[PDB]
């Protein structure tokens, strides 16, 4: 109310409220799917589109041969954010000959989105990511919220009506966690994750867009007729 | 007074055919009358079927290597994963060294490749980014050993046809990846009796559409 | 800008079946001056990679301090620092390397000569050289200084190719090593005899030896040499 | 860039300035004016380091084109010289200065008197009635104390140019392609085109 | 932040004015009258010095006439420590240009600086205006004797005889009634002065509470003379014409 | 290097030789030594091999701005003065340029601006640039009338190259001919020294110094 | 430095600061520019409640930019010097460099460039001025006449007007002036100029100023006399 | 006041919605994409006829393979072309090609959101950008200032763009030639627009392959215009 003109004012019960509408901007935001088992690790995300005469926004960033993320909400701010992780990423290739690891690459996201919440004149990022990865210590799922707040998961999703999604993936947990030495059973499993979000529309071939990395896998999207196996 | 570079010897060489091109170069590395490494490998496949060579100093060289390597990979995140055409990677490199044009990387670099119309590519560059396509291009220590000969071999210069008086040329022609790697390892081979700072391997990265294969032959390691 | 003042000597190094043998005297000269005696040249990051350094002192013990610190830096908000995500001899190498090539960029060098040791996480093993200059090489044996030129060719004839490593055993590769010391002790004038050697095994580990001394000298033939020439008395 | 002349005349300046320009054992060219028209009644001939040369004349020409068009109003050959000289003066303890010699032959038409002033690339000012840079100095000045009389006419001024050129192509050891001559007066300034 | 708590200095009202020019300009009002008077042989400055109390030391002040150099002047209404401040700029500028070309400042080069350092203010920085206003009398080689007058918004304009601070409205209607080109100093002189008594809030017009200045032609032959008045000279001419 | 170019009743000529070195080492013998900068604007090169070769692409992209921004095709005299302005900042540092600017716009005609890394900048009707440019000038010099023929122009100008390329041991390896017109400019193919030599002293008569 | 954001956007999509600065515009006395066949011709009104002035150096209405361009306005007078001085500048930076001097467009588009980039940069306000540039290309016989505003718009004019009560001396030019056949000589430019500002100023005296530019460099103003005969004359056809 | 950067409780950016409303104000601007070419027109938009309208510039070349149309803020589009411009060329120097449509895009849209408290608002303006490239061929994309750009079959930015944009769905077919495409620009801009068209208040243009970038001139525009009357009338 009197607390939201700017990002350094705190409210009187202890709210950010600017980082609480960038929020907001995620939720209005395409649905995306991530999910993981011990193998590989699934990036699924509905593309949006301005009318039947636009292209579908794309909403899958690679970062490394490694690592990538899905976006939800404003993609320049996931293009800012997306840069950094790759510069982090090619850093540590160059300097120490190390794959960077997905864990450190969510701390990176995290003080940076965190110094933006906390100074006058900026502003918090406008936008929540999913980072997906095959590092050291096997697959792994981040979900990065501009508050600053990075969390592992096994799978989640983010943006509107995401609680579908995510309710399917709380129960199946345990039956798509083992799907193991199998990349296309785990990537049917998210296509099936992400269809309980759907209202009205459906997957068609220009709509949806998956992404996949594993063991022996490097980070790679799919887009259009690639992607007519799944529907 | 501190001396910022230095001399890691050996040479390479590069020769391009129809649909393919070699790059070869010396395994050896040295620093003045010592020997540092009998294997060490200074011919690298950057990508996009660009193999690279910077010979001369190997701080330098391996530095404008890795260079180059991101260079590629920032054109790929850039560019919507489009493929580094040879040409437009040797332009790349100019910028990349003479961007040091008043503290040079004292190599002298050559790459290879196809051209988008599927021929063999073989472009060489100065210390400071001066660069040129050609058929043939030796490097390195021993470059003054091994060019003339190409020139001799590969374009056929001051050879005429028998009989003609000296009138007609011999006729330009592609030579086979056989024809070539012969060609290449006898190149080495005298290069290495006559050059101390070459020897003890020999590497070639030979390009063609399928992909980047690779070649060792053993020289002599005197 | 650099001159070098406080000094090491040569820093000796080869692969054997199963890991790496390292070595360098415990001597830190100063010119002629034979100076300091118990410096230690060969520092240890984690259980799996040991460094060698030889040239400034001063510039080592920077050295010492940026590897020191780059332990608990890996440390931090990593789980699986002691497991996984541990630091391999190649991060250690190449963080040094590049170090090393942007010091000399800005003409101003660490005047050392490194010698990364150790083995990786999958059993192979490691052994890379690096100098002031940022000069990168790898070899079965490695050394630097006058270990270049003395000790390199006594090590090259146990290991001379890369075949030759499965076939060396380390006990072969570690009196190889002792020998060389000793003939460095003989022929290096700012060399000393006491020294230390560290081995690192895929299966033993890592093997720190302090306070070795060179042995089973070769001097009794000096009594018969009388003058320079024509002498007989 | 090597002679670089002015004579002072009673109602007149007169410059006179080589037109050789040579670079090694080259002459590359035989017809370049070493001069730029400062105001309309401000004329400065320059001499010294290739590139520098040109790049400075224009430089103050531009600045004072740029006062002339803010003032609607010409500034004074002694003004213009003051200035000049101030730029040299900055100049000298510059990373890099120019090596320029200058003369600035101009006609205050306020005064209604001919003006010639001498600057070095130091910031050396001098007004003189006549004046030269470089080696040309030493036949010149000797020839010229002798010749010349502060009540003469352009056409005396003309005659008395020529026995200076003339003692230069006798006694120089380079080959300096003539001279191109240009006259400043109460109606501007002029080229002599048969020289 | 600190967005909060700024007045935003150099912003347009919706009709188009700069709300602290304008202001500035209210304040300038209040300021005690300075008049310039512009003859063919000269110029005259006048002056009325703010409310004056007995005590003040009035042969050792000043408050509302400056010199800038040898050929000119200014009489100042409104803040005099601004004032104060843009004179020591105009004084350096003025040495600057001698340095430069070793001709003395013409005085319309002199003004335009001095004005366009007053523009600044009102367009970037986000600082308040000077409050202050100029009367300049100068002389140059150019355009002989010279009147301007400045204003905080940056804007300046020549004149033969102009008024600022106070009652400039009565004041520039009894100047326009009684002035004339073909008139001499010494006629300036007693206009200016004519014109402060009868536009002056005070009681009657005196010496102690006056500044006067003169830039003629008067020295020997072909040069400019300042002559900034001592108290005594006031107290002369003001019963020379008549006012006391 | 031996470069030159000349202006004549027919336009300008553009001749270069093609040889690099490194020393006394022939570096290269097929090196293109004239930029085309557009259908106009043709820039010879001799100097430092790089510092030519980076400098006058950047003045393509220059004058590429130019034309893009104010609608129209920069002059010759405003391109060279690019050129020759850049290497001016540079100068002291140790640059190695000896350029040509030529070629035709409505405005000025056919011109030519010899631009050096030095700075100096010198509009004129003939210039040779290089490490033979002696042994072009006497040649072309000695030949060259204002009413020579297109035929005879583009001749004198191979001539000269072929003339420097002979005595300059620091010049050789092919002739690159242009012919800068009102309509641009036209190239006039490679022409090796090998056999174009040869040729020339059968035809010719020429060069009775050599063992013929 | 301050940096606070001036000009910015509101609701309905207009930026009010640089809408403000349109007002200061129409706020200033009128000016007003008529190109004929072979000639421009720049006219600008001055108020007649400043008596008592100094014509001789009071600032002219009309700047010289160089000597083949000129430029008026209307608005915020100090704010004007800022806008010459810049575009004075930038005519000798083109001479160095070009090697020839501006175009009439090219010397426009600059100004206008600098108007804009004060419409979105922080700590400053929009210029409160729009100018009429007119003058001719080098080696041109063709009139130019271009306006720009506050926003950082510019484009051509065969003839236009800006100021206060403008739009009456539009309304009149609109009318007056035929695209097919502009003013042929000097004469009729200059009086039809004239014209349209005596719809406007009041009287005829020392209100109007008039300045004629010609090609190659051919720039004057006129005195009081000689703009004097025109009102005579204008008043005298105008009783029928 | 407010912030610059600050975001509304339904998660939008003020300044950039506000910048929107502005862009609604502008002169209507069109682009068709096909696969014989990618055709460009504008609405001029006179303020007065006095104005010469062939000095009405809002159709705009970055490069031979890429133009620009322009709605909106027109002022605001100056320092946008002139990067565009800038990227394009240095992009040709560094890597000895043309640069893609896409990439270029990308780059001008990194400047809309480098804006707060860079420059003080976002840019007033939308921009049509047409091009064509080896990789994609034939491409349309519409850039905003809030830094993201959609490619386009066909759009329609300006006052009259909701009302252009529902018949542009209707007419758009993959199978469109050029010429078809011109007439369709021509049609629909005659539609929205409140003056009647002509070849002075409109404007044409067009890019190939072949060819490059071209602005039409009004000698050539006036006959398709008069070729579209024809053919509306002749049904
Ligand atoms: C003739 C052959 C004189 O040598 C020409 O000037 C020729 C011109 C030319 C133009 C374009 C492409 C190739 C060649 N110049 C050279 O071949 C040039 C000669 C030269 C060498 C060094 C110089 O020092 C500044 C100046 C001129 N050769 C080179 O540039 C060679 C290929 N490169 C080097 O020597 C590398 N050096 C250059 C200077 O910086 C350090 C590295
Ligand atoms: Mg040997
Ligand atoms: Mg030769």
């Amino acid at each position: 109310n009197n607390y939201d003109g700017d990002t350094v004012t705190f409210s009187p019960t202890g709210r950010l409220f600017q980082v609480e509408y960038a929020l907001e901007a995620i939720k209005q935001g395409s649905v995306t799917v991530g999910l993981r088992s011990n193998t590989h690790a699934v990036l699924v995300a509905l593309k949006r589109n301005a009318d039947e005469l636009s292209s579908y926004q794309k909403k899958i960033i690679k970062c490394d041969e490694h690592m990538g993320l899905s976006l939800a909400g404003l993609a320049p701010d996931a293009r800012v954010l997306s840069n950094y992780l790759r510069q982090q990423c090619n850093y540590s290739s160059l300097v120490f000959n190390r794959k960077l690891a997905v864990e450190r690459a969510g701390h990176l996201l995290c003080d940076k989105a965190q110094k933006n919440t906390q100074s006058y004149g900026g502003r918090p990022y406008g936008v929540g990511l999913l980072i997906i990865g095959y590092d050291k210590s096997g697959a792994h799922l981040l979900e990065f919220q501009p508050s600053g707040n990075v969390t592992e998961l096994y799978g989640t999703a983010i943006g509107a009506r995401s609680q579908g999604a995510k309710t399917y993936l709380e129960r199946t947990l345990d039956t798509f966690i083992k799907i193991d030495g199998n990349p296309d059973e785990l990537i049917k499993a998210g296509v099936e994750a992400i269809s309980q979000s759907l209202r009205d529309e459906s997957l068609t071939v220009d709509n949806l867009s998956i992404a996949i990395v594993g063991k022996d896998t490097p980070f790679t999207i799919y887009d259009g007729e690639a992607v007519a196996k799944y529907i | 007074q501190f001396n910022p570079y230095g001399d890691n010897g050996g040479t390479i060489l590069g020769i391009a055919g129809e649909d393919f091109a070699v790059l070869a170069g010396d395994t050896r590395n040295i620093t003045d009358y010592s020997i540092n490494s009998r294997y060490e490998p200074k011919v690298f496949d950057c990508g996009d079927n660009i193999v690279m060579s910077a010979n001369g100093f190997a701080a330098d060289g391996d530095a404008l290597v890795k260079r180059f390597k991101n260079s590629v990979k920032w054109y790929h995140f850039d560019h919507n994963d489009k493929k580094l055409s040879i040409n437009s990677a040797a332009r790349n490199i100019q910028h990349l060294l003479y961007g040091k044009r008043f503290f040079p990387y004292y190599v002298h670099t050559i790459i290879a490749g196809l051209d988008e119309d599927g021929k063999g590519a073989v472009y060489s560059f100065d210390p400071v980014g001066s660069y040129e396509r050609e058929q043939c291009r030796a490097g390195g220590a021993a470059a003054s050993l091994i060019m003339p000969f190409l020139d001799n071999q590969v374009n056929f210069k001051n050879q005429y046809e028998p009989g003609t008086n000296g009138k007609v040329k011999k006729p330009l022609k592609y030579l086979s990846v056989e024809e070539v790697i012969k060609l290449v390892r006898d190149s080495f081979t005298s290069a290495t009796e006559r050059h101390i700072q070459v020897g003890d391997g020999l590497e070639i990265l030979i390009v063609t559409k399928d992909g980047v294969r690779k070649e060792f032959y053993e020289l002599k390691r005197d | 800008t650099q001159q070098p003042i406080v000094t090491g000597t040569s820093v000796i190094s080869m692969k054997y079946d199963n890991g790496v043998i390292i070595a360098a005297d415990n001597l830190g000269s100063y010119g002629s001056l034979l100076r300091f005696n118990g410096v230690e040249r060969l520092i240890p990051v984690g259980d799996n990679t040991v460094v060698g350094i030889s040239g400034d002192i001063s510039d080592m013990q920077h050295i010492e301090r940026l590897l020191k610190d780059l332990v608990t830096e890996n440390a931090y908000d990593n789980p699986l620092a002691d497991a996984e995500e541990a630091l391999e001899p190649s991060y250690i190498f190449e963080y040094l390397a590049t170090v090393m090539y942007q010091r000399r960029s800005k003409m101003n060098p660490l005047w050392n000569a490194i010698i990364v040791a150790g083995v990786q996480s999958n059993g192979d093993q490691f052994l890379r050289y690096v100098n002031l200059l940022g000069v990168t090489y790898s070899s079965p044996t490695l050394a630097t200084g006058f270990g270049a030129h003395m000790a390199n060719p006594l090590l090259r004839k146990v290991v001379d190719r890369e075949s030759d490593i499965p076939k060396t055993t380390v006990q072969v590769a570690e009196e190889a090593i002792v020998n060389a010391m000793r003939v460095l002790y003989y022929r290096d004038a700012r060399s000393s005899r006491n020294f230390s050697l560290a081995i690192i095994d895929k299966n033993t580990g890592l093997t720190f030896k302090k306070n070795l001394q060179v042995e089973n000298m070769k001097w009794d033939f000096a009594k018969d040499i009388k003058g320079y020439g024509t002498q007989k008395i | 860039m090597d002679i670089i002349l002015g004579i002072r005349v009673q109602d007149s300046v007169i410059l006179a300035s080589s037109k050789a320009v040579t670079r090694g054992i080259s002459v590359l060219k035989d017809s370049d004016d070493k001069t730029r028209q400062l105001s309309p009644h401000t004329l400065m001939s320059f001499a010294g380091e290739a590139g520098d040369t040109v790049q400075f004349a224009e430089y103050i020409q531009a600045n004072i084109q740029l006062y002339s068009i803010r003032e609607d109003y010409e500034l004074s050959p002694q003004a213009v010289s003051s200035f000049v000289r101030q730029e040299l003066a900055k100049s000298i303890r510059s990373r890099r200065p120019y090596q320029v010699n200058v003369l600035i032959g101009g006609y205050d038409k306020k005064k209604n008197k001919p003006e010639l002033y001498q600057i070095d690339y130091l910031g050396t000012k001098v007004e003189l009635p006549y004046g030269a840079h470089g080696y040309s100095g030493f036949y010149t000045f000797s020839l010229l104390d002798h010749h010349y009389r502060p009540d003469m006419t352009t056409e005396e001024g003309l005659d008395l140019l020529k026995l200076c050129v003339q003692e230069l192509e006798k006694r120089m050891p380079m080959d300096f392609k003539g001279v191109i001559v240009k006259i400043v007066d109460k109606d501007g300034i002029r080229q002599v085109d048969d020289f | 932040g600190s967005r909060r708590y700024d007045s935003r200095t150099t912003i347009f009202s919706p009709e188009g004015r700069l709300y602290q020019v304008e202001y500035a300009l209210e304040s300038i009002s209040h300021a005690g009258t300075a008049i310039g008077i512009m003859a063919s042989d000269g110029i005259v400055l006048a002056a009325e010095r703010k409310v004056t109390s007995t005590l003040l030391e009035q042969d050792t002040s000043t408050e509302k006439l400056y010199k800038l150099n040898d050929k000119i002047a200014v009489a100042v209404a409104g803040l005099t420590a601004d004032a104060e401040i843009l004179i020591n700029t105009a004084r350096i500028h003025a040495q600057n240009y001698l340095k430069t070309y070793n001709e003395d400042i013409p005085v319309e080069i002199l003004v335009r600086r001095l004005s366009d350092i007053k523009q600044g203010y009102t367009q970037h920085g986000g600082l308040r205006p000077f409050g202050v206003s100029f009367i300049y009398a100068g002389y140059d080689d150019r355009y002989g004797y010279q009147l301007y007058t400045s204003n905080p918004s940056g804007n300046y304009t020549g004149w033969k005889a102009i008024s600022v601070g106070a009652n400039t409205s009565a004041a520039q209607t009894l100047l326009q009634m009684d002035y004339k080109d073909d008139m001499k100093v010494d006629d300036a002189i007693e206009l200016a002065l004519k014109t402060l008594s009868k536009t002056t809030d005070s009681s009657a017009l005196t010496y102690d509470r006056l500044e006067f200045a003169t830039i003629r032609k008067g020295a020997n032959d072909g040069e400019v003379y300042q002559k900034i008045f001592k108290p005594q000279e006031i107290k002369d001419i003001l019963v020379k014409t008549g006012i006391t | 290097t031996t470069t030159l170019a000349f202006r004549f009743q027919g336009g300008i000529i553009v001749a270069v030789d093609s040889r690099a070195t490194a020393g006394n080492w022939v570096a290269s013998q097929t090196v293109k030594k004239v930029i085309e900068i557009n259908p106009f604007l043709l820039g010879t090169v001799a100097g430092g091999a790089a510092d030519c070769q980076f400098w006058e692409t950047w003045l393509g992209s220059q004058c590429r701005l130019h034309e893009l921004r104010e609608k129209e095709r920069i002059s010759v005299a405003a391109a060279s003065k690019i050129l020759s302005n850049l290497v001016y900042q540079y100068k002291g540092a140790g640059l190695s340029m000896g350029t040509m600017i030529c070629g035709y716009t409505r405005k000025e005609g056919p011109t030519i601006y010899y631009v050096d890394s030095d700075g100096t900048r010198l509009k004129g009707d003939i210039f040779c640039v290089g490490s033979g440019q002696t042994f072009a000038y006497g040649v072309l010099d000695s030949n060259y009338k204002w009413d020579l023929s297109v035929e005879d122009a583009l001749y004198l100008g191979k001539r000269s190259i072929l003339a420097a390329a002979h005595r300059d041991a620091y010049s050789g390896g092919s002739v690159n001919l242009y012919h800068v017109t009102e309509d641009g400019w036209i190239y006039h193919g490679n022409h090796d020294v090998g056999e174009l030599f040869w040729k020339v002293k059968e035809e010719e008569g020429s060069f009775n110094n050599v063992i013929g | 430095g301050y940096d606070r954001a001036l000009s910015i956007f509101s609701p309905d999509g207009h930026i009010f600061q640089v809408e403000y600065a349109l007002e200061a515009v129409k706020r200033g006395t009128c000016a007003v520019g008529v190109k004929g066949k072979n000639c421009v011709v720049l006219g600008c009104e001055r108020r007649s409640t400043l008596k008592l002035q100094d014509t001789r150096i009071t600032p002219s209405k009309v700047s010289k930019i160089d000597s083949h361009v000129v430029l008026s306005f209307s608005g915020l007078n100090a704010d004007s010097r800022i806008l010459i001085e810049k575009a004075r500048v930038e005519a000798q930076s083109h001479r160095l460099t070009l090697e020839d001097p501006v175009t009439v467009e090219y010397l426009t588009r600059y100004v206008a460039g600098v108007q804009q980039r004060y419409t979105q940069s922080g700590g400053v306000r929009p210029f409160g001025v729009s100018t009429l540039i007119a003058g001719f290309d080098p080696r041109d016989d063709e009139p130019k006449l271009y306006q720009t505003e506050p926003s950082g718009i510019y484009s051509s004019w065969s003839a236009q007007t800006i100021g206060r009560n403008s739009k009456t001396v539009r309304e009149f030019l609109e009318k007056n002036y035929d695209r097919k056949e502009p003013p042929a000589t000097v004469e009729e430019c200059v009086k039809l100029t004239v014209r349209s500002l005596l719809e406007v100023v009041q009287t005829g005296a020392k209100n109007i100023e008039i300045t004629v530019v010609k090609p190659d460099s051919d720039i004057v103003a006129l005195s009081s006399e000689e703009i004097n005969q025109y009102v005579t004359q204008i008043e005298q056809e105008k009783q029928e | 006041d407010r912030g610059v950067s600050t975001f509304s409780p339904e998660g939008r950016l003020f300044q950039v919605e506000y910048s929107l409303e502005a862009i609604k104000l502008g002169s209507t601007a069109i682009g068709i994409a096909t696969k014989e070419g990618v055709v460009l027109g504008v609405e001029k938009r006179a303020t007065s006829p006095l104005l010469e309208s062939d000095s009405i510039e809002k159709i705009v070349e970055i490069d031979r393979h890429i133009g620009c149309a322009m709605s909106g803020l027109t002022a605001d589009a100056r320092s946008m072309i002139e990067h565009a411009r800038t990227a394009a060329v240095t992009h040709n120097l560094y890597y000895d090609e043309d640069i893609n449509v896409e990439s270029l895009t990308q780059s001008v849209c990194d400047l809309a959101l480098r804006f707060g408290e860079l420059m003080s608002r976002p840019f007033g303006v939308a921009l049509l950008i047409a091009g064509h490239d080896a990789d994609d061929g034939y491409q349309l994309f519409h850039a905003e200032p809030s830094g993201t750009f959609y490619r386009y079959n066909a759009k329609a930015i300006g006052s009259g763009s909701e009302g252009a944009q529902a018949e542009l769905l209707n007419e758009w077919h993959s199978s469109l030639t050029l010429k078809e495409a011109e007439l369709l620009v021509l049609k629909i801009l005659k539609q929205v627009m409140e003056e009647k068209l002509d070849e002075n208040n409109a404007q044409l243009s067009c890019i190939t392959k072949q060819d490059g970038f071209k602005i039409y001139d009004n000698e050539k525009t006036a006959e398709l215009i008069k070729e579209l009357k024809e053919k509306e009338a002749a049904e």
